[PDB]
């Protein structure tokens, strides 16, 4: 079993 | 005193009544200010603060990014909750009771228990005492155990039997510890 | 804001100071695991959880996105730096004190921001190194942190301890004393 | 979860092309992705979906309710849709993997076949051009060396709405006559040699 | 779209080659692949921002990648070998490990040779339409033949009256080896241009077959007494005939 994680997304620079 | 710029991202899941209610709130924080969040109940990005407005504008315009976020409630929250049902939600640590005289004060120490739900009652000669008890808040030890101390304002006599009564989900029956002088 | 259980499936931290980062998962206020970003391995804080797997590259790529978003917010906010908060330190024992019995000294450092702190133990005029451990920076609702340091000890009538805390919000290092009483 | 596709398919130009894909062991977090690669350039992203049905300006994607199979639909096939089409189950991972894909061929609708072989002069001496044959027939290589026969490829004169298949053959030895050079193929009998 | 340069690279073994990739604006994840045919997509390395968490997947230590700026990335192959020849594909997405759509570039076809001795430019020749074809079908098909080139890095185009044309053209999708048995055989390519009878019968219509050959450069040194098979354009023209 693998743990799942939320992912942030890039923005701007 | 050095300068510092801090950024935080919290992918938080909120569970209620088992799997009946599940909610995902992903928070983007600059310093101590949440600037933009994705709340699964609304289903799209929402700026929390003025600074998070350009981020919410950009992300909400990408259908691909919007797809993965709406599925993260199922991919992340619900998936992990099945892992928690067999692990952390099974964790049961029996509280350790201990009475220590402080006589006119009595302290029942309930140490090293999990989960947090606890119920502590004092007993003086089968009569429960509520007018003279004072309890510390629920203390988190940080090592997946809790503790709580309940002090007792008492007046001893010859023949008194003080009993501490503790209830915990790890217990089939409450714990009782007595003290005599 | 109200639920039966709250979980942080991703506590992502990145700050310009080091630059340093932190990645953890939290459930009901306790650290499930952290990722050693330097060693690229997952370190589980609960023995029952070692049966699972978590790819550290999820943490490594998450922190790299935060590094990106941080530089964006630094620019957008005209270099608005973090405010130093005054941490709150309290020291207490994991179990009741008995001069014979082993115990654990808990030093709770609350209201930490920014997440940069030094926690050291002092006993009778010298620093203590053997038997001290630390939790990672644990998240709070107000987006500050708290951190807990442990010191395994054998209480003695003549041995007193101090928890030394260094933080930019403090004008001098804070020492919290603990006496075996 | 892996995907399976028919190795090769044919479709007539101007008709909707339906490409099937099987993925019974697909998981809830795996998207159905479609790429195509024209010989022999970079892969082109077509469309993708999770559970719903999606529609691009390029194609449509129909996913069954149980997500165990999917269909890519090219709305109005042209010669430009001749490529290898890859169906992939894609989830959080660095590597995207291509299977064998479907070798999709879009055949031109030849109104009036007029098979013929011609001889052309240099502006060595001659080459043999076998053109205007039917898409059903396929050309063959020559066992003899120094006589060359390239595979057929479809010509498109868009200014005339006319399309034609053609193969080119040439040689400098054996006093090559534009007769019997293509005979190793299954060319029709109605073909004429000037 | 994703940009890549150079489009073609022919190099002698032992030389270092540098591939360039320009990801889509706003894509912080960048991927490197290489592809032989017949062969599949071989993963090499990926970048999140300016860092590559996955250094494995590279074929050997002679391969190294960089994305220092966080945008454009470069892949370097030091002391190239025979087995390095492939089409190196680049891709980019919003983010890595998120199942984001990966968009590819045109690729760089790399060919590494043991020696440059068999390298030679193509010979282009245009063939005028058949008299029987013009009489029977009122259509004129002219054929171009690029022969005797090695390696197979050629781009053929038709030019009518100084303007490139695409209608009425069909080029063989893949070159064929002239000596199929030999290991280091040379290649040949054919293409057809079909126009109307009246357009060909016009003597003022100009037809040119252009073949772009990718070979050596000004940096590469040549030892033979023959012409240095450099990257060049070889053409063959024909005029309309009455
Ligand atoms: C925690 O302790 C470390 C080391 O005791 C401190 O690091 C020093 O910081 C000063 C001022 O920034 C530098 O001049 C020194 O070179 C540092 N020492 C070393 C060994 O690198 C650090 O400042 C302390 N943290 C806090 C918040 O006080």
């Amino acid at each position: 079993a693998v743990v799942q994680s939320e992912l942030p997304y890039p923005e701007g620079s | 005193s050095p300068e510092d710029f801090v950024y935080q991202f919290k992918g938080m899941c909120y569970f209620t009544n088992g799997t009946e209610r599940v909610r995902l709130v992903s928070r983007s924080i600059y310093n101590r200010e949440e600037i933009v969040r994705f709340d699964s109940d609304v289903g799209e990005f929402r700026a929390v603060t003025l600074l998070g407005l350009p981020a919410a504008e950009y992300w909400n315009s990408q259908k691909d990014i919007l797809e993965r976020k709406r599925a993260a409630v199922d991919r992340v929250c619900r998936h992990n909750y099945q892992l928690e049902l067999r692990t952390t939600l099974q964790r049961r640590v029996e509280p350790t009771v201990t009475i220590s005289p402080s006589h006119n004060l009595l302290v029942c120490s309930v140490t090293d228990f999990y989960p947090a739900q606890i119920k502590v009652r004092w007993f003086r000669n089968d009569q429960e005492e509520t007018a003279g008890v004072v309890s510390t808040p629920l203390i988190r030890n940080g090592d997946w155990t809790f503790q709580i101390l309940v002090m007792l304002e008492m007046t001893p006599q010859r023949g008194d039997v003080y009993t501490c009564h503790v209830e915990h989900p790890s217990l089939q029956s409450p714990i009782t510890v007595e003290w005599r002088a | 804001i109200v639920a039966d259980h709250v979980a942080s499936y991703g506590v992502n931290l990145y700050q310009s100071y080091g630059p340093s980062g932190q990645y953890t998962h939290e459930f009901d206020g306790d650290e499930q695991f952290y990722v050693d970003l330097g060693r690229k391995e997952t370190v589980w804080s609960l023995p029952v959880l070692r049966q699972f797997r978590f790819d550290p590259q999820f943490a490594l790529t998450n922190i790299a996105v935060l590094k990106h978003n941080l530089n964006s917010l630094i620019k957008r906010s005209n270099s608005t730096a973090a405010t130093n908060e005054v941490p709150e330190v309290t020291v207490f024992s994991k179990s009741p004190v008995t001069l014979g019995q082993p115990n654990i000294l808990i030093c709770l450092v609350d209201n930490i921001f920014p997440p940069v702190v030094n926690i050291t133990w002092l006993s009778n005029g010298h620093s203590v190194t053997e038997g001290v451990s630390e939790t990672s920076f644990l998240s709070k609702s107000d987006h500050s942190f708290f951190k807990i340091s442990y010191l395994t000890l054998l209480p003695s009538a003549e041995e007193s301890y101090d928890c030394k805390v260094e933080h930019w919000g403090l004008d001098k290092p804070l020492l919290k004393h603990w006496e075996p009483e | 979860m892996k995907t399976t596709q028919p190795p090769s398919m044919d479709c007539a130009e101007g008709r909707a092309a339906n490409l099937p894909c099987n993925h019974s062991t697909i998981s809830g977090n795996e998207y159905v992705y479609w790429y195509r690669q024209i010989h022999s350039q970079g892969p082109q992203y077509i469309i993708h979906g999770l559970k719903n049905n999606e529609t691009n300006e390029m194609a449509s994607l129909i996913i069954t309710e149980d997500r165990k199979s999917s269909t890519l639909i090219l709305p109005h096939a042209t010669l430009r849709d001749t490529a290898v089409y890859y169906c992939i189950a894609f989830q959080g991972a660095q590597k995207l993997v291509f299977g064998q894909g479907t070798r999709l061929t879009i055949n031109p609708n030849i109104q009036n076949p007029d098979p013929a072989v011609y001889q052309l002069r240099d502006s060595d001496k001659s080459v043999c051009l076998f053109t205007d044959f039917d898409s059903q027939t396929n050309v063959s290589q020559s066992k003899d060396s120094d006589v060359y026969i390239t595979d057929k490829c479809v010509l498109d004169m868009r200014s005339m709405d006319f399309k034609s298949n053609s193969a080119v053959a040439w040689s400098n030895k054996s006093d090559f006559a534009c007769a019997n050079a293509f005979n190793n193929s299954i060319i029709p009998e109605d073909t004429f040699f000037p | 779209g994703v940009s890549q340069s150079p489009s073609n690279k022919v190099t002698e073994k032992g030389k270092d080659v540098e591939l360039r990739c320009d990801p889509i604006s706003g894509h912080t994840a960048l991927y490197w692949y290489r592809q032989s045919l017949g062969q599949g997509l071989e993963f090499l390395i990926y970048f999140q921002g300016n860092s590559a968490p996955d250094k494995s997947g590279l074929p050997s230590d002679r391969f190294s990648a960089e994305r220092t700026g966080g945008s454009v990335s470069t892949l370097t192959i030091q002391r190239t070998q025979q087995e390095d020849s492939a089409v190196y594909l680049c891709a980019s997405s919003f983010r890595a490990l998120a199942a984001d759509t990966q968009y590819f570039g045109p690729g760089t076809r790399l060919t590494v040779l043991e020696d440059l001795k068999n390298v030679f430019p193509p010979e282009v020749a245009v063939f005028e339409p058949s008299e029987a074809e013009i009489s029977h079908t009122q259509k004129a098909t002219l054929v171009c033949l690029a022969t005797g080139f090695y390696p197979d890095h050629v781009e053929l185009s038709w030019w009518v009256n100084g303007k490139e044309v695409h209608s009425g053209v069909c080029t063989d999708p893949q070159p064929l080896k002239e000596q199929p048995a030999l290991n280091d055989s040379r290649y040949a390519l054919s293409s057809r241009l079909r126009v109307s009878a009246t357009f060909w019968q016009n003597p003022r219509n100009h037809f040119r077959c252009q073949v772009q050959f990718y070979g050596l450069s000004e940096n590469d040194e040549w030892t033979q007494d023959r012409a240095k098979p450099v990257t060049q354009i070889v053409s063959a023209e024909a005029w309309g005939r009455a």
